[PDB]
């Protein structure tokens, strides 16, 4: 989970098209491949704002917390024994 | 009168291959009415 520690900024992808001679992926784009980091929302919201960027956010989706039991593999009348180890 | 130079476990040379089976199908009418989990198994 060490990559989804920070916030990213890319752009929309425009076009890919392919090269005439060798197959290569053209493109026309030049912000296609700019990617940046931030550490929380907000600098990222006021670097696209001073940017005049248009913006839009996801917000960060953390992992709820689960009730992790090792002795729920084995109970004596719920349906969440394990049948095989 | 007391002895010690027979060997008395001579009735393991009379088992076929269903003793501790039918010595279980004999047992069980003697046995008390197991506990219930309340379901038929843990996928009901």
């Amino acid at each position: 989970v060490n990559n989804t520690k920070k916030w990213k900024m890319e752009f929309d992808t425009r076009e890919r098209w392919e090269n005439p001679l060798m197959g290569w992926a053209s493109t026309a784009d030049p912000l296609s491949n700019l990617v940046l980091t931030f550490s929380t929302k907000e600098d990222a919201i006021a670097f696209a704002e001073k940017n005049g960027w248009s913006y839009d956010v996801e917000e960060r989706k953390v992992p709820k917390p689960k009730s992790k039991s090792y002795g729920a593999n084995f109970s004596w009348n719920k349906r969440t024994r394990v049948s095989t180890k | 009168p007391f002895d010690n130079t027979t060997y008395k476990n001579l009735q393991h040379h009379d088992y076929s291959t269903y003793t501790f089976l039918d010595l279980n199908l004999d047992l069980s009418k003697f046995r008390m009415p197991q506990p219930s989990s309340g379901r038929e198994s843990p996928r009901h």
